[PDB]
DNA sequence: TGTGTAT
DNA sequence: ATATGTGT
DNA sequence: ATATATACACA
DNA sequence: ATATACACATAT
């Protein structure tokens, strides 16, 4: 059907099949060998994501990496999302700002077209160790720089390894994070069409205030 | 199998704030002082590293933009090539910082070759206006090898003209002249009223007229007869294909006028004849208005000055004069920092040279014994002198060539020069040094 | 518009022949001396220049092949990147001449990352075998800075295994073990009969056998019982996907076998269980043969040795033994050349050291009147003395910390010990130096 | 029509219209600036040309560069060619070995399927300068590598700028080459058919024998 | 049908 | 509706 | 960031 | 070697 979609052997059923929207092709090239036989599929996101906020569904679907995601998954733009091919979306990006601050909120805004999914927890963000340390057998896995800054002296001596993106992870670390995942479950607050119109809207004047307070 | 539950809010406040502030402060808005976006700073730092001693070498843009990842760059490698290609253009740069070699195109047809085949080097302009690079600040991050910003003499953010777009803010600065900007900075440095610098689009034989902050770019025609005119210059926005497909062809469709192409190595040059369907009212004001309105020759532009101050925060200005005054104040502070650093360095150099001269005079007079000692023995027996205790290894680390007859006189002259420059740095204030550096710009 | 007449026969005899002569001797057939195709020579030379002081630093391949063009490469930049990526493999190379860091894959999965998002450096193996590169012959081209070929100790062409097509010719050489190659080189050096080196694939748990020129590579299986067995090793040509989808699943479909994986670090292990359809015979001979043939643990590969000799022309060797014999025959001449150059170098160094010792002894004695002399007078007095006549520039250019009463006798002892390394390179032959460099191979 | 192909004003009509066959898109881009829009055409060749000798007529119109060449010129493989859209075919390959020995002879072998166009003079090679030098007070063109050594000592003063590729030529020398062409007309000898089995044929023994001499 | 250096 | 310049 | 097609010669 | 698409803001 669509290429670069690594299928899961149990796709199209009611079990917890998980899709990992890794950002790149190297991440999925590493994932294919280390993933589980079932309940694990991947689709790369090449480049930045189109803003899915405001325009019609017909015009919105005219982008490649929205038609692709709506084809791999059961997500139909203008109807309820219950008969999905998979069961959980597991968005994973790099450790840089471009990952969690541009691709991640764009995907969240696109998935906001079906708000029914958020309180079911079937959209999640896979964590990624920004800092890895090999203290002998011990594998320190710091997911944000604050933890490593606050834990630089609690351990006798460690050797850090700055992870640039998903292509800098070794096969063992990718396998560990792929069968032992640390998920961030995202839930919409009471107001969600008030910060997403703020962030993905055309009126930059709201953002003029937003980056000040 | 950890499932941390975090709200959708306080995600926009932690990473989306992080990404937007990152685009504003570190991606696509030039700093006030050096006028560089950080990617351009990485590219130019790598270019200076590649220059070393042989600065005239034309390195490829796949090499200048290939070793930037070990200086602090995180955002790929095919984007520093384009960033290095845009500052290497030989026709779109009013004050180029990278001198280039390759198919850069021209104003007639504007299409450059692939960035991987473009050769670049640091231009003479960079070594002319940028100074005190070793007195530049230090980024708080350890990985960011290049300084926080460089220290030019004039505001570079205005000369070449910039257009950066970030999240929530954007900047657009038209290309100002080098003469007008230099004159304005000289006026502001001496505490005088600052005259607005003039826009000086590169290789332009037209003229710019500012009205209500809406700078108008205008070309020039020439009526060689009653039914023939010669368009001598067209506004900077246009190229030949766009001019033909947007104005003249339609004009031909109107049938009002017929034109000919006289383009060559020089700028745009056209000829045109008028048919009966085109009005030719003898009043030259109406004719001028008609020629302007139907033959382009008028481009309206406005500035959106938005820069980053020395504190790393955004600042939106309203006039070039205020930016020039703020830049001159910050550069005066950095000039005072340079003064302090230089007086300390020259004092240290003068002590070192004085010790060298005294030791050379002692050995030429036989006061010190050179035969019979060791490393530690000689070091201990010479470092016991209080005035020789400052430097011992470097003081003794010279040659038989160095302890020569006339070399003693040469060392005395060097000490005299060190003293002279020490008094020069002790006496000279910020204004004198700044005007000396400003007058040296071509 | 001018017209000249050309014949197709002249075109093929002048133009197409030049291309045929090109991609045989200059593009895709390894030099027998060093086993490097011309692109790999450029990649290795650029890596050598990049290493400099930090030999352990990992440079990017995009920087490793982004400067071969100035080294004489006339064919692009991506081809050199791919050649370096293949060269810098970690597992496929029996004797890696380029240590690599990146996603090189393994025997289980064979796919590099991007040939640019990987790092490479000169491995310790290269600095071991490639003992001499300065004395290598110079290319006839004036723009070919890398030598004609490098000068390794053992022939590295058959160490890793080359395979290169051409026009009218092709080459295919199997990998060989370093120990067997070293033994063969030793035997060819000291005149005894040269045994055939054994084929040793990297991280290979199987065994190879020579059958009348062909090489049979056999996998290893152990029968757990009369129902199931464990395949521990497979031939080198089989990847995981190819083995699974080409010979395992086909037979598994027809009720024959039931297999499962045991891959790990030293992976490619499989456990299989025999069904009723698979008619296994209790006779061990035909059972062994049928198991070897059905699962394809048996492969046969034939060498196709065609190499560029010292003269630059193609040469075909029927046996690897003749290849090694000619290799050691020419390496004898190259090592003798190295011996002569080191003779000259040691002679010059001994002159310099003795002149330095005499100069120090004379200044300690005080006979040299350094008082009231300049550089001109110093040179005038020094060049008149015969032993100081040869060396003037660097003979009287030492730092003061270099000379000392105790370091006077220290430098005298150093000059005395210089006789030992002068005699080392004089009273020996090719056999001794070659044997010592052969013993230095781990 | 066909992309990458720049037409003329008299294509399909009686005139000495030329279809230049370059080896790179940079050459076509530079040509479009100098192309006389009524007596010049153009089409670039991306990769090495398929060896068309011995292949069936059904498997020859499968390579895109061979389909577009036969479509732009109007040449039909089977029937005689006398209604060409261009009066001349010009090969403007590079000066390197890969252009003069692989693309040029392979294109000659492909065009040999209609031998008539060889005696009419409608197929020729645009010789490309190599050793362009500032001999005397202006630029001087040398066409072969051996010609430089034939006249190296005779030049009083000069510079050297090797033409590695067709993209290394600026607009002035390209204009001189295009508006003042130097052509080499290809005439096939009596044994032309037995000379394209010796290089395009599937018998490496004859190639080995010839290469030995 | 692979295998490695070039357009 | 469109150009400009760093990112994926 | 990846995805696009050919030559060549032996097994 | 070239072709492959989107994010951002604000005049015009
Ligand atoms: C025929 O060769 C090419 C064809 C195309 N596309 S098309 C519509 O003409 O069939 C595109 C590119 C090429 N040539 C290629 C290269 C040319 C020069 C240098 C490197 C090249 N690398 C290529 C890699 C894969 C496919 C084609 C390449
Ligand atoms: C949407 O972005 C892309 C789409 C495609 N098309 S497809 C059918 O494979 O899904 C291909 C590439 C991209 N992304 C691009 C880049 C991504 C990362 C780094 C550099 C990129 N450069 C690109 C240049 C042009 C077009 C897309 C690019
Ligand atoms: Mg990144
Ligand atoms: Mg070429």
């Amino acid at each position: 059907k669509v290429h670069k979609h690594i299928k899961a052997n149990l796709c199209g059923k009611d079990a917890d099949t998980t899709l990992f929207l890794t950002e790149g092709d190297s991440a999925i090239g590493y994932l294919i060998d280390v993933r589980d036989k079932e309940l694990h599929g991947g689709y790369p996101l090449r480049g930045k994501v189109l803003n899915s906020w405001g325009m019609s569904y017909a015009d919105m679907l005219k982008n490649k990496e929205l038609f692709d995601i709506c084809a791999i998954t059961g997500l139909v733009l203008g109807e309820k999302a219950e008969n999905l091919n998979y069961h959980n979306i597991a968005i994973m990006t790099d450790a840089d700002h471009d990952g969690l601050g541009s691709i991640y909120p764009s995907l969240l805004g696109f998935f906001s077209n079906w708000p029914e999914l958020f309180e079911q927890g079937r959209i999640r963000f896979v964590k990624t160790p920004v800092i890895i340390a090999h203290v002998g057998k011990k594998q320190e896995w710091f997911y944000t720089v604050a933890e490593y800054e606050s834990a630089k002296d609690a351990l006798p001596k460690h050797s850090i390894r700055y992870i640039k993106g998903l292509g800098s992870l070794e096969k063992s670390e990718y396998r560990e994070m792929i069968q032992n995942p640390v998920y961030d479950v995202v839930k919409l607050p009471e107001n969600w069409k008030e910060l997403f119109e703020m962030l993905m809207g055309d009126n930059a004047d709201l953002r003029k205030e937003w980056m000040s307070q | 199998m950890q499932l941390n539950n975090r709200d959708l809010k306080s995600i926009i406040d932690n990473e989306a704030l992080a990404y937007a502030m990152y685009t504003v402060e570190n991606r696509a808005i030039p700093n006030m002082i050096d006028g560089f976006k950080p990617v351009q700073r990485f590219v130019i730092a790598r270019a200076l590293d590649l220059a070393r001693g042989n600065k005239d070498k034309f390195h490829k843009l796949a090499s200048i933009a290939g070793g930037v990842a070990d200086l602090g760059y995180h955002h790929g490698e095919n984007s520093a090539q384009d960033a290095g290609a845009l500052m290497a253009n030989t026709w779109n740069n009013n004050f180029p910082l990278l001198d280039g070699q390759g198919n850069f195109g021209s104003r007639t047809v504007q299409k450059a070759a692939a960035s991987r085949y473009i050769f670049a080097r640091v231009s003479k302009n960079f070594y002319n206006v940028y100074k005190d690079t070793e007195y530049a600040p230090v980024h708080q991050d350890k990985e960011h090898i290049p300084p926080a910003f460089y220290l030019p003499i004039i505001p570079t953010v205005l000369l070449n003209g910039v257009s950066g777009i970030a999240t929530g803010y954007a900047t657009y600065i038209l290309p100002h002249s080098v003469s007008s900007v230099k004159k304005a900075v000289l006026q502001a440095l001496q505490g005088k009223k600052v005259t607005k610098p003039k826009v000086e689009f590169p290789e332009f034989r037209g003229e710019v007229v500012e009205i209500d902050g809406q700078y108008e770019i205008r070309g020039t025609y020439k009526f060689t007869s009653r039914t023939q005119m010669h368009i001598t210059e067209i506004p900077y926005k246009y190229d030949r294909e766009t001019y033909v497909s947007k104005i003249l062809d339609p004009l031909e469709n109107k049938g009002f006028i017929t034109w000919d192409d006289a383009c060559g190595e020089h700028g745009f040059g056209f000829k045109v004849k008028f048919r009966k369907e085109y009005s030719l009212s003898d009043n030259e004001e109406e004719r001028h208005a008609k020629i302007m309105k139907d033959f382009g020759l008028i481009e309206r532009r406005s500035q959106n000055i938005t820069v980053i101050n020395e504190k790393g925060k955004l600042q939106v200005y309203d006039n070039v004069v205020d930016l020039i005054k703020d830049f001159v104040e910050v550069r005066k502070t950095y000039v005072q920092k340079r003064i302090d650093n230089k007086i300390k360095e020259t004092e240290s150099a003068f002590r070192l040279a004085f010790a060298k001269a005294h030791f050379i005079k002692k050995v030429i007079s036989g006061e010190i014994v050179v035969q019979g000692k060791t490393r530690k023995e000689l070091t201990e027996e010479l470092s016991k002198i209080d005035m020789y205790s400052s430097y011992v290894d470097k003081l003794v680390g010279m040659n038989i060539f160095h302890m020569t007859s006339d070399e003693a006189k040469k060392l005395a002259e060097e000490a005299k020069a060190k003293k002279e420059e020490n008094e020069y740095w002790k006496t000279t204030d910020v204004v004198t040094e700044y005007t000396k550096d400003l007058e040296e710009i071509k």
